[PDB]
């Protein structure tokens, strides 16, 4: 019963009731491997009338940059085609998306421009894209309040907290695929898994050199 | 049509005459070419009558407002310069129209004014379908160290001539004397056409 | 007495209190089937004076696509429309409605803008489309929040906890259209039949090949 | 001291205040019958100084189509010129009102917009529209949150439960004129009723093949 | 500290309390008679200082309508232009304002928009138009609700209830003009004369046939 | 904390409190006699460092028509200039001021404006236009609410009660100048003059037939 | 919690609140002289680190004229470049900046605006501009309401009272550039000189005939 | 829960709660030194996998102007693009980015402008520029209310009085590169090091005739 | 109406002659063409007055307004940078005018620019209608080795020349010379009128 303005202590409660929403988002990671980088969401699912694959959570923005988030759902899916056409905006005057960094940039200010202009709720949702750049592999994850930084690995989600503690201590720097992806799925598991199941993680990479690939049912159940 | 400005001493000296005419169909025998536009300074208006006469009026109450907010009665090269920006400010769809604003502030003035918005002050100058005739003339008698009197006659000569070698211009012409003295004053009809009598002028 | 943005907790009340209109909406379900999908309401009537058939339920987007909504008739109906001129505009630019996916997913940005943008109330309704197209048949479900899933069968409306979970149950597959209108009409029965009279269900379905067909009175007793 | 937004419950109270306003307007009803449909209003007068026709409440929106109002009159009147440029606008294109269904659903639309658009009351009325289209004699009602529904016999305004329980009850479905404006008058009366005098009632009527017939004031007094 | 809405039983407060400063606004009143129509206000008067008739209360919208006003005088100055302009309008369109009625149409509905249009007070005044038309001599009243109806005699301003009730009980139908501005000027008199002196009255009339006539001090005086 | 709204005894509470601040004003008055107006102002001065006559409170719109006005300053300088173009507006259009009651509705008007929509605060401003026009010598005044009216002989800011009683008696009809601003001083003294000291008054006048006169020092001095 | 608008008692507090912070604002003063003006500010400095000068207080609009300013500093900036760029465009339409009176005229209606246009704070600030037009040597000042004023002496900031008290009593009317500084800086020191120390005093002037003269800190140095 | 607008004693609230989220924000500040100037950040950083460099916080605005900033990271990173894309412009316009004073009063007005204009939340942000310009080395601060001040040396961020007072007490004016570099590093480490560790500091340079060098890691490590 | 700006060391040199003319029609026999713009830079019109007018103008001011936001100057590069922006940026509706702006800040420097904000930095340049003939004794006689005394002859004898092969160009001649050292001045008449008549020239 009052705003987007500031506390007497300096911060911005619309924006900290966005990050609520949140981290009650499932959980996923990424991070940076051998040479190229892998995402992997928690694909937690209910009744057996869901459509399975339907609700896929790593979601493409163009061959070579893929994103995963974490929040309002619909927040998330309108926030994710605008860094589509974004993206195909660069591509289309500069002729290549050189650096994604700035594509994450630009899809960041966005959210950060309803950080201030009044009559206008938040997004209340976080991401994370990874790809290979012209630069090379690279992982960023950006908040509702706009706030970007890139990694090596993390997460987002519920539990957060949890998982990234685990890389925080068991990361291992260039993990070749194979034991990426297990590192990772592992690291999944123990937070998340309080509730012993992991279910059926959903999981997706790209190598420098060529374009993304998503794992199959059976591949990423060998892991599982 | 013709008019005509000119300096002198502490005066300064506007003339016109005015028959408005449509080709070769003199239409109108006595329009009026020459306009006080504030205490101490007129206009004379030359070209199309439609936008002459909104700009004459814009000038007009432009020049009173700007006299009640400053308390203080607008500069004569002020007055012109304002009028050039208006002028070239819509130099392609222009008032087709040729303007002399005549005045005294610190010192006499005389402008020409042309539909682009290029003003250029002179010590005399003249406007008009007659304009040659009258330069004529001018160049031929004008002399700074004359009095208003000699003045008035020279211009009213130089009038008539142009009368005489341009069909476009014609009828009664009337002269106004400005002096920091007396203010914008303009000359008694009779006086003037007395005073062409008396020249052995016609008209 | 405050509005559209976010609580303490993370979430939008507003689009909250919305959904509520809509579970007190009448009660609709549909479902896949052999090689189509079909669409079922409970038409539940009051006076004699009403003029029966006109308060039709399903209604067509296209002749290969209909959808049955459940909440504030008004609101529903303006966001049917809208489908509807959406669905012409794929129609008129790209030559043919290739992916329902998509007609879907405009009509859920545009309720998902009212989630945000400030000064106006959300929809309070929610829907499901049902149709075959390129990819095959397909049936799709929206909420009043934009959020939008594609199912195998599902429900909406007053009964959709009861009817949903006697098919998360007895569910059959591939059942020939025959038998599942009949599952169908059955689930839905149990679910809203604490009244115990069905009254007289309003069906409709339509199969890979051809267009949509609208179940006749005389058909749809044969069922009940 | 809050809105056009949903309540805790699921309800847009300032539409339902809204519905409060036509409650206490006057009643008219409406019926279709042999190979027509006929409007009747209470017209209930007060002074010796009002101007007796001229307070009428069966307005015409074309020679083949008219509508009766219950509600706040300023907005009931506004509404009806909507109707009446926007019905000339589909003659003006198409060359012919074909459906009638199709000027309500603009009209209701037009309130349906002020149900949502945050800074504006809504409509504080209800009315219904009855003539014969292409499709035949039509009667159809509206209410200030933009509900549309088609009847075979109806009523608004003040004494709406009562007659309309009445036509529930004693309505005969192919009535010929003479009989169903009676049954009509005799359903009006009992209703507002409790005061006795039916005072004079306003009725007008049209039947398939030709233009609408207003009741002269000898008429009407005939069946009173 | 609320606004233009619904109240729960259905009203606009705002416009009830405008409604009441038009009530303590000046008396006035006309009525129809012979062949024409006469329009009479109370001219109370102050100050020595004021300038006497350019008080001038029963205003011209052209040669053939006249119009009193009562209510915030500022507001009720501002309408009266808009409906001369309004009224130069149909004149320059269709060559003729052929009814008047219409032209206080379109001045209620300015005011009926201010009903409901969020952000702006309503227009606290009401007013009647007298004049004769392709009709005839017509008599109309409008309230800061847009309302307006056509009158046989009728008053506004502070003394309404008593000089109506006097009209309603004496009011003569086809009274001669000197007989009926008697009526009038006594009907006004018995109302406001609590405070005994009537003072100097306005009083203006046209006939059919001819322009409107204002009038002169000594005239009205006979009458007084 | 709450309007420009009606309040629930008719009254604009923030147009009332706007005139407050015209009260606090300082006053001036002024009056029509022989065949002119004249106008003057208490020239109430603190500090030897003002610049003395700078504060000119009778200001001139146009060379036949001057205005004094009370309140807030800075308002009444804006409403001053808006008057001053107003009139040149007039005056290029038709050639001529002809009538300068029609100056003064101008500026009402757009003060009345404020007086109704929503977002802004009214003119807390007074004043009196004066001068001769087509009509001849005219005097009117103005208060923030928009209401206008003509006078014989007026007064307005801190002791319009007073010296307009004065003059309310001891006015003189056709005072030839000389008398007229005698009379007039003397109602400006009694008036404010509790505290003795009249000081130096700002008068000025014109008379038909010419222009205004503001009267010099020395002048003014001889009255008082 | 309130706003910008009258208080019963004729007053906008917001305004009122804006002068507070000018109060709390530096002190300096300025006057007329011999036959130019002189502005003096009080350059009170804090850190070793600050660079010096750059915290020019005294600021040139124009050759000819410079305005020195007190209150919030960010408000006192934009407000000096309007003044500025306003400058400038006097002179290229008019050629010649005749009249400084208007200069400020302009930058007060500006800051006028914000006390009556709804959403947006007025200008925390009041400063004085100095200069010679042509009519010669002017001195005003100007307050966040709008309301400007012409003095032979005057200050404004933190010890307005004071050294306007001062002067008030020995200001000398043609005192000679000198002496003029002499005692200003004189009258400077006393009041804010409760804290002893006048530090380094900011002080420019000018002369009819010329340009503006800022002194050097030796200068200065030498009357301190 | 009010605003933008004055408190009672002259204060706008909002940029101060504004303020104190700048507090919070990391440490940081620079100084002109020899012949050139430098700019040093406190690097704190925590988990492994963060990206090292790439949270850069000394950022480029052009080769040779340079800028740090302190308190929201989205709201500064915003910010400064404004500030680059605003350098180029004077570049494209004027042919050279004459005074660099310039480019931080436009960013600085910027800011200010969500001081005033009512619905949008001021920038939570202060930051320094440091570069060499037509004028020379120079070095500027700027905080949320929009106030910029050129400096010899400053800070800003957490510990901005602390390292503040140890430059105010030990700064030396023409202290070469190396031992400016020093004695920053050693006022920046007294401050923040109330937790002994002074981490990785952030450290670049320019000096005049040439463009801004970045120190390297090892470089730093040198000094640190 | 020819004008013309030089180089030389440390100083840059501008002069114009005065005459302005429509078609054959000599209207005005003194105008003015060079204009000082700020304290050490000047300008030179040419082309349709009522443009080259406001141009200058708005030249003035924006230089004015700059110098006092910046404490510094505008750079010779700078203001011709300015001026280029402006005028291609309307290209399509152009200020039908030539201008040559000289100047010294770090150096002395002179710019010419054209309606389509084309912008050249030489040595010397003359813009107008007599431009060729000028044109040819600097081709002939310009050194830069010269004195700025040497400068202001040469000046007059390249205008000069000028105004004998050109109809369009003619009157006093007037000259300014800018330095560091006393900035913009421009000579006195008297002085000019001398070195003409020293010179053996005419007019």
């Amino acid at each position: 019963r009052a705003i987007t303005v500031f506390s007497p202590d300096g911060r911005l409660f619309q924006v900290e009731y966005a990050r609520e929403a949140v981290k009650k988002g499932s959980t996923a990671l990424g991070m940076k491997f051998a040479n190229g980088v892998l995402l992997i969401s928690d694909k937690k699912v209910r009744s057996r009338l869901i459509e399975q694959n339907s609700i896929e959570k790593i979601q493409l923005i163009d061959d070579y940059v893929a994103a995963v988030t974490s929040g309002l759902v619909a927040d998330a899916r309108v926030l994710v085609d605008f860094a589509r056409i974004s993206a195909q905006q660069e591509k289309v005057t500069y002729g290549s998306l050189v650096n994604i960094e700035n594509l994450v940039k630009r899809v960041a200010d966005q959210m950060q421009q309803y950080t201030q202009y009044g009559g206008v709720r938040p997004y209340g949702v976080s991401l994370i894209f990874a790809g290979i750049d012209q630069i090379g592999p690279r992982l960023f994850d950006c908040d509702p309040a706009g706030t970007i930084n890139e990694y090596k690995a993390t997460a987002i989600g519920s539990g957060k907290d949890a998982v990234v503690s685990f890389l925080e201590r068991e990361y291992k720097e260039n993990l070749p695929e194979k034991e990426a992806v297990t590192l990772g799925i592992k690291a999944l598991k123990s937070s998340l898994e309080e509730g012993e199941e992991l279910k059926a993680p959903e999981i997706a990479s790209i190598t420098v050199g060529n374009k993304y690939r998503i794992y199959d049912q059976e591949e990423v159940k060998k892991f599982l | 049509t013709t008019t005509v400005g000119i300096t002198l001493k502490d005066a300064v000296i506007m003339a016109t005459e005015r028959r408005v005419t449509m080709e070769n169909f003199i239409m109108h025998k006595n329009g009026k070419k020459l306009f006080q536009i504030d205490t101490y300074t007129g206009m004379t208006i030359a070209g199309l009558v439609g936008d002459a006469q909104v700009l004459v009026r814009y000038m007009k109450a432009e020049l009173e407002l700007y006299r009640l907010q400053r308390r203080v009665n607008m500069p004569i090269e002020a007055v012109a310069t304002l009028l050039s920006n208006m002028l070239n400010q819509v130099k392609y769809m222009p008032y087709m129209v040729q303007l002399l604003v005549g005045g005294i502030d610190t010192a006499p003035h005389v402008f020409s004014i042309d539909a682009a918005g290029g003003s250029v002050e002179d010590i005399y100058a003249s406007t008009g379908s007659g304009s040659p005739f009258v330069y004529g003339v001018l160049e031929s008698q004008y002399s700074e160290k004359m009095t208003v009197d000699e003045g008035v006659d020279l211009v009213i000569r130089a009038i008539s001539a142009a009368k005489q070698r341009d069909s476009a211009s014609g009828g009664m012409i009337d002269v106004a004397v400005i002096t920091r003295k007396d203010g914008y004053v303009q000359l008694p009809t009779d006086q003037i056409e007395s005073r062409i009598r008396k020249l052995g002028l016609i008209l």
